C-alpha cells in the first residue's frame, strides 16, 4: 500500500534495501520499519519545489 | 519545445505557456522576501543588501503600503513591483471610493492578481517579472497572500520567496508554530534572511513591516536594528 | 509559590508541589507544564538527595496520569528518564524510556521525541551496547533533521554523535568534527556542555597522536573564553602522549585524580 | 541555451533574463564620455566630460549636462538624441506635476515618473527603451540635498555619489574609496574630489575647457551651469594642494 | 542518424546491465553531473539499485575537507572560514587551499597565514554579481 | 641599531625588506643583504628564519654568484646555522665547496686551516653511503700531505 504506481522493479529494489538496512545493523532478519524507510529510500523522487509553478492549474 | 517558448498566445503541445514559466524564473532570482502570518498579525522581510554604499538605503523602499492596513513587498524585478504598487493604491483606493470602508486585503489581492494577468493575456507585453507577498488585517484575521505574474494567486500561513526561496521554505516549515506571537514572528522572520543573506544583515540591509490590528507599518531602522541585537 | 521556589528547601518544594494543586488545573497547559519542569530542574539541580527526586518525580507522573496531562505526562517521564540516566538507574531509565518511545512515535511533538531518543542512545552507550546505541542515535538524527532542533539539542547531538563515533574507537576525523561542531552550538548557550565538548574534542585531538593541533587549539581564540584548569590538563597530558613519557602520563593521570579521571 | 530570445525585449529569456534591456545599458556606454555626481551636506554637484571634435562645432549647444527646471538639474549620458527626448520628456512630467500639483517636484519623485515611463517603455513591445541614463540633482527641504540616477530599465536609486559612463566601474570604485572616509563635503570639497575622480579615472590630467560642472545647493536653490572661471579656479586650486 | 545511434547505446547499456542474459558479481558504477536528464530506464532499480547524491560540503563536512587537505598544508581561522556561508564545493576548498599556497610561495613565506589564505580564499569563491540592479 | 644594542627590533626591521617582489635587476652581488638578514637572524639565533631564507633563496639562485667575495660570509653563516643545528654533512659540504673556490686558494695557511676544519667536521659526522662517497673521493686529495696528522 505504501507503493502508488510503483514499477515491479522498485519493489525488488525495495526487499533489496530494506535486507541492506538490516545488513547495517549486522543482523540477519529485517522488520517492518526496515521496509518503510526502504520504501521511502528507493521511491524517493524530486518534486516541483516552487509553489508558485505548482500551482498554475486549479 | 524551443518554437512554443517564444510567445504567450500559443500552447505548448504538452503543458502550458513557457513564457509564464520564464517569468516565475526571473522571479526567483530575486532579492529573498519572507511573509509569516502570526497569531496576531503578519510580518514581512526583505533584504536591501547591495554593493556601493553610495547607494542611498532609505531612498527606495522593497517594502511599502498600499492603505492604512494593508502593505506588501516583492520578489524579482523593481520597476513592475512600483508599477504593482501603483496599481494596488489606485484600485485600493477606488474600491474605498465605491464602498467608503477600508479595503479587505482578500479582494486586494483577487484584483491585484487580476490586473497582473492581465499582462499576460495577449502577446507584445511581456508578464510581470516580480511575485507579490501582501500583508493585511481584516475582521480579526491577519491575511498573507502571494500574487503570481501568472495572475495565480494564493494564501500562506509562512512562505519564502525569491533567491534561495527553497531552503527558505524549508526552515520555515522547521520554525513555524501557528501559535506564533508577533515579536516571534518577527525573530523567525529576520532568522531566515540570516539564514543566507551572506554578509551580516545591519539595519538598513534588511527591510521589514508588520501589521497587525493598528494597521500596516513599515519598521525603522531603529527598531530593526533592536530586533537584529535581540536576535544577535 | 515563587517565594518558595526561590527560596527552595527540601520540604519547601515537597510542600509547594501539592500546593499548587488547584494550579496545575487552572492555567493552560503549556505554561503549566513549563512551570512545573522548571520547579522541577531546580529541585534536581540544587538539592542532590536521590531518594526524594526519584519519588517526586513518580508522584508527579502519576499526577499528570491522574489528571490526564498527556503532553505534561510525557514532559515529566522524559525529564524522570535524564534523571535516572544522570543518577545511573539504567534499567529503570531504559525501559522507562522504551515505554515512552512506544507511545510517543504517533505523537506529532518530535522535540520531547528527540530528547527521549537521545537519551535512550545515552543510556544504551553507557551499558556498552555500542551497536544498538549507534542505532538509536541515528534515529534521533534522522527525527530531529526534520524538526526545529534548537541549538542546544543540535549541539547535545553532535555531541553524543561524537561520543559514539569515538567509541567505536574506529573513525576520529569525524568524531573531531562532531565535537567541533558540538562545543561550537554550546558557545554562549550552556556553559557546562560547552566545557565538557571543548575536553572531549581536545581528547580526540589527543588520540590522533597529534598533541600539537591540541597545543594550537587550547590558544585558540575560542578556547580563552574556556581556558582554566580542564584545558591545561589535557594540555599536560598532550604533552605527555608527545613525548612519549608514560611516567609523565601517570603524573598527569595523578593531576587528573581530581578533574578529568571520574569523567567517563 | 538561450540564443532568440536576445530579440525582442517583451521576450523572457529562460532563467528570466531580458537581454534588450542588458543591451541598451551597453549602448550607454556608446558615447565614450563620463559623468559623475557627488552630494555634500548641503550642496550637489555634477561633472561631465566635454569631447569637441571641431572648434567649428558651437560649444554652447553642444552640451551633455542640462536644466530640466529652475531648480532641478539634469546631466546624463547614452545615445545623444536618446539624451535629449529623454530630456524633453522629463521636462514635460515635471511641468505637469507643476500644473497638477501646484509645487515644485523633488528630485527623487521626478526620477520615479520617468522610471515608470522607461518601464512602461520596456514592458511593450512597442517601443525602443531609451538607451540613455540620467541623473537629477536638485535641493528638497527637510532632506537637504539629493541626487538620483535613472537608468532604461526604469529603476531609480539615490546616491550618496554616483558615476556613469565608460568608465562607470572604476569611477564607482574610486568614489567608493572617497565615501569610506565618511566626510562632510563642503561645497570645494565635492568639487575637487569629483574633478578628481574624473581625473584618475581618465589619466588626462584635462585642461580646463574639456569639461562641464553643475551646482546646486540650498543657498543657490537654481541649477548653476558652471562657467569657465569658476571651474578653472577650483581646478587650479586643486592643482596648487 | 547520430541521435538514433547515440539512443542505439543508450540501449545496448540498458540490454546489457538488465537484460536478458543477467550478469553475476558486475557492479556498474555510473557518474553525472545532471541526474534528472537521465533516461528513467537507467534510474530504476535492477539497472540503478541506489542514486547517491553529491551535495556541495554543508559546514562539518567542509571542516572535515578543510582538515584532510590542510594536512599537507603548512601550521597556518579555518574554522571561521568554515562558519562562513558560501555555496562552495570540495573542488573549491581544494582550490582555495592551492591557491593560498600559490600566494605564500609568490611571497616566499613557507607558513600560510590570514592574509594570504583570506586573499586566496576571495580569489577561488568571486561570484561578482556584475548583475544591474534592476534584476533583484 | 647595531650602535644601539637593538636587535630583535633591528633584525626586524632590516628583514621587512624582501629581495623576491625586487624584480628591477637580477639581485646579483649588489643587494646581498639576504646574508645580512640572516646574520642579524642569527644575532637574534631565531635560527627557523635563517633556514626559510635559505629555503626561499632558490628563488634567487640555488647558490650565491661564483668567483665573488661574499661566499665567504654566507657560508660561514651557514655553517653557523648548522653548527647550532647539529648537522654536520651539510657544514662539510659546504666547507668542500668552500675549499673548491679558488678564492681561498691564494693563502697556504687558509688553506691547510680550512681544509683542517673540514676534516675535523667530516669525522665527527655520522657513517651513510653518502659519507664514504665524500670520504674516499676526499682521500686523494694532494693539498693535505703538508700535515700528515690529519691526513692520519
Amino acid at each position: 500500500e505504501l507503493m502508488p504506481g510503483a514499477s515491479g522493479a522498485e519493489v525488488k529494489g525495495v526487499c533489496t534495501e530494506a535486507g541492506m538496512y538490516a545488513l547495517r545493523e549486522r543482523r540477519v532478519h529485517v522488520t517492518q520499519e526496515d521496509f518503510e524507510m526502504a520504501v521511502a529510500k528507493v521511491m524517493q523522487k524530486d518534486s516541483e519545489k516552487n509553489m508558485s509553478i505548482k500551482k498554475l492549474w486549479k | 519545445e524551443r518554437g512554443y517558448s517564444f510567445s504567450l498566445t500559443t500552447f505548448s503541445p504538452s503543458g502550458k505557456l513557457v513564457q509564464i514559466e520564464y517569468a516565475l524564473a526571473a522571479v526567483a532570482g530575486g532579492a529573498p522576501s519572507v511573509g509569516i502570518k502570526a497569531a496576531n498579525g503578519v510580518v514581512l522581510a526583505t533584504e536591501k543588501k547591495q554593493k556601493s554604499i553610495l547607494y542611498d538605503e532609505r531612498s527606495v523602499h522593497k517594502v511599502e503600503p498600499i492603505t492604512k492596513h494593508i502593505g506588501l513587498v516583492y520578489s524579482g524585478m523593481g520597476p513592475d513591483y512600483r508599477v504593482l504598487v501603483h496599481r494596488a493604491r489606485k484600485l485600493a483606493q477606488q474600491y474605498y471610493l465605491v464602498y467608503q470602508e477600508p479595503i479587505p486585503t482578500a479582494q486586494l489581492v483577487q484584483r491585484v492578481a487580476s490586473v497582473m494577468q492581465e499582462y499576460t493575456q495577449s502577446g507584445g507585453v511581456r508578464p510581470f517579472g516580480v511575485s507579490l507577498l501582501i500583508c493585511g488585517w481584516n475582521e480579526g484575521r491577519p491575511y498573507l497572500f502571494q500574487s503570481d505574474p501568472s495572475g495565480a494567486y494564493f494564501a500562506w500561513k509562512a512562505t519564502a520567496m525569491g533567491k534561495n526561496y527553497v531552503n527558505g521554505k524549508t526552515f520555515l516549515e522547521k520554525r513555524y508554530n501557528e501559535d506564533l506571537e508577533l515579536e516571534d514572528a518577527i525573530h523567525t522572520a529576520i532568522l531566515t534572511l540570516k539564514e543566507s543573506f551572506e554578509g551580516q544583515m545591519t539595519e538598513d540591509n534588511i527591510e521589514v513591516g508588520i501589521c497587525n490590528e493598528a494597521g500596516f507599518r513599515r519598521l525603522t531602522p531603529t527598531e530593526v536594528k533592536d530586533y537584529l541585537a535581540a536576535i544577535a | 509559590g515563587s517565594l518558595l521556589a526561590k527560596t527552595g528547601q527540601a520540604a519547601e518544594l515537597g510542600g509547594l508541589l501539592k500546593y499548587v494543586r488547584p494550579f496545575l488545573n487552572s492555567i493552560s497547559k503549556a505554561k503549566a507544564a513549563r512551570l512545573v519542569r522548571s520547579l522541577l530542574d531546580l529541585f534536581l539541580d540544587m538539592e542532590a538527595a536521590t531518594g526524594q527526586e526519584v519519588e517526586l518525580c513518580l508522584e508527579c507522573i502519576e499526577w499528570a496520569k491522574s489528571e490526564k496531562r498527556t503532553f505534561l505526562r510525557q514532559a515529566l517521564e522524559a525529564r524522570l528518564v535524564s534523571l535516572y540516566f544522570d543518577t545511573k538507574r539504567y534499567q529503570e531509565a531504559l525501559h522507562l524510556g522504551s515505554q515512552l518511545l512506544r507511545e510517543l512515535k504517533k505523537m506529532d511533538d518530535k522535540a520531547l521525541l528527540v530528547e527521549v531518543q537521545l537519551l535512550e542512545s545515552k543510556t544504551y552507550h553507557a551499558l556498552s551496547n555500542l551497536p544498538k546505541a549507534r542505532a538509536a542515535l541515528t534515529s534521533a538524527r534522522t527525527t530531529a533533521n526534520a524538526i526545529y532542533c534548537p541549538p542546544k539539542l543540535q549541539a547535545t547531538l553532535d555531541m553524543q554523535s561524537g561520543i559514539i563515533h569515538a567509541a567505536e574507537e574506529k573513525d576520529w576525523k569525524t568524531a573531531y568534527s562532531y565535537f567541533y561542531e558540538a562545543f561550537e552550538g554550546y558557545d554562549s548557550i550552556d556553559s557546562p556542555k560547552a566545557i565538557t565538548s571543548l575536553k572531549y574534542m581536545l581528547l580526540c585531538k589527543i588520540m590522533l597522536n597529534t598533541p600539537e593541533d591540541v597545543q594550537a587549539l587550547v590558544s585558540g581564540k575560542l578556547a580563552l573564553r574556556y581556558a582554566g584548569r580542564q584545558t591545561e590538563a589535557l594540555k599536560c597530558v598532550a604533552q605527555a602522549s608527545k613525548n612519549r613519557s608514560l611516567a609523565d602520563f601517570e603524573k598527569a593521570l595523578t593531576d587528573y585524580r581530581a578533574e578529568l579521571r571520574d569523567d567517563p | 541555451s538561450s540564443a532568440g530570445f536576445d530579440r525582442h525585449i517583451t521576450i523572457f529569456s529562460p532563467e528570466g533574463r531580458l537581454y534588450q534591456v542588458e543591451y541598451a545599458f551597453k549602448a550607454i556606454n556608446q558615447g565614450g564620455l563620463t559623468s559623475v555626481a557627488v552630494r555634500g551636506k548641503d550642496c550637489a554637484v555634477i561633472v561631465t566630460q566635454k569631447k569637441v571634435p571641431d572648434k567649428l562645432l558651437d560649444s554652447s549647444t553642444v552640451t551633455h549636462l542640462f536644466k530640466i527646471t529652475e531648480n532641478i538639474g539634469c546631466v546624463m549620458t547614452g545615445m545623444t538624441a536618446d539624451s535629449r527626448s529623454q530630456v524633453q520628456r522629463a521636462r514635460y512630467e515635471a511641468a505637469n506635476w507643476k500644473y497638477k500639483y501646484g509645487y515644485e517636484i523633488p528630485v527623487d519623485m521626478l526620477c520615479k515618473r520617468i522610471a515608470d515611463i522607461s518601464q512602461v517603455y520596456t514592458q511593450n513591445a512597442e517601443m525602443r527603451p531609451l538607451g540613455c541614463c540620467m541623473i537629477l540633482i536638485g535641493i528638497d527641504e527637510e532632506q537637504g540635498p539629493q541626487v538620483y540616477k535613472c537608468d532604461p530599465a526604469g529603476y531609480y536609486c539615490g546616491f550618496k555619489a554616483t558615476a556613469a559612463g565608460v568608465k562607470q566601474t572604476e569611477s564607482t570604485s574610486f568614489l567608493e574609496k572617497k565615501v569610506k572616509k565618511k566626510f562632510d563635503w563642503t561645497f570645494e570639497q565635492t568639487v575637487e574630489t569629483a574633478i578628481t575622480c574624473l581625473s584618475t579615472v581618465l589619466s588626462i590630467d584635462f585642461k580646463p575647457s574639456e569639461i562641464e560642472v553643475g551646482v546646486v545647493t540650498v543657498e543657490n536653490p537654481k541649477f548653476r551651469i558652471l562657467t569657465e572661471a569658476e571651474i578653472d579656479a577650483h581646478l587650479v586650486a586643486l592643482a596648487e594642494r | 542518424g547520430a541521435d538514433r545511434e547515440v539512443q542505439r547505446i543508450l540501449l545496448e547499456l540498458l540490454n546489457q546491465m538488465d537484460g536478458f542474459d543477467q550478469n553475476v558479481n558486475v557492479k556498474v558504477i555510473m557518474a553525472t553531473n545532471r541526474a534528472d536528464t537521465l533516461d528513467p530506464a537507467l534510474l530504476r532499480p535492477g539497472r540503478l539499485d541506489r542514486k547517491i547524491e553529491f551535495p556541495l560540503p554543508d559546514r562539518r563536512q567542509k571542516r572535515l575537507i578543510f582538515s584532510t587537505i590542510t594536512s599537507k598544508m603548512n601550521l597556518s581561522d579555518l574554522e571561521d572560514y568554515v562558519a562562513r556561508p558560501d555555496k562552495i564545493s570540495g573542488a573549491d576548498i581544494n582550490s582555495i587551499c592551492q591557491e593560498s599556497g600559490m600566494l605564500a610561495v609568490r611571497e616566499n613565506r613557507y607558513i600560510v597565514l590570514a592574509k594570504d589564505f583570506e586573499k586566496a580564499y576571495k580569489t577561488v569563491i568571486k561570484k561578482d554579481e556584475q548583475e544591474h540592479e534592476f534584476y533583484k | 641599531k647595531e650602535q644601539n644594542g637593538d636587535v630583535k627590533e633591528a633584525a626586524s626591521i632590516l628583514q621587512e625588506l624582501q629581495v623576491e617582489t625586487y624584480g628591477s635587476m637580477e639581485k646579483k652581488e649588489r643587494v646581498e643583504f639576504i646574508l645580512e638578514q640572516m646574520r642579524l637572524c642569527l644575532a637574534v639565533k631565531d635560527y627557523i628564519r635563517t633556514q626559510i631564507i635559505s629555503k626561499k633563496i632558490n628563488t634567487k639562485f640555488f647558490q650565491e654568484e661564483n668567483t665573488e667575495k661574499l661566499k665567504l660570509k654566507y657560508y660561514n653563516l651557514m655553517i653557523q646555522l648548522d653548527q647550532h643545528e647539529g648537522s654536520y654533512l651539510s657544514i662539510c659540504k659546504h666547507y668542500r665547496a668552500i675549499y673548491d673556490t679558488p678564492c681561498i686558494q691564494a693563502e697556504s695557511e687558509k688553506w691547510q686551516q680550512a681544509l683542517k676544519s673540514v676534516v675535523l667536521y667530516v669525522i665527527l659526522a655520522p657513517f651513510d653511503n653518502e659519507q664514504s662517497d665524500l670520504v674516499h673521493r676526499i682521500s686523494g686529495d694532494k693539498k693535505l700531505e703538508e700535515i700528515p696528522k690529519y691526513k692520519d
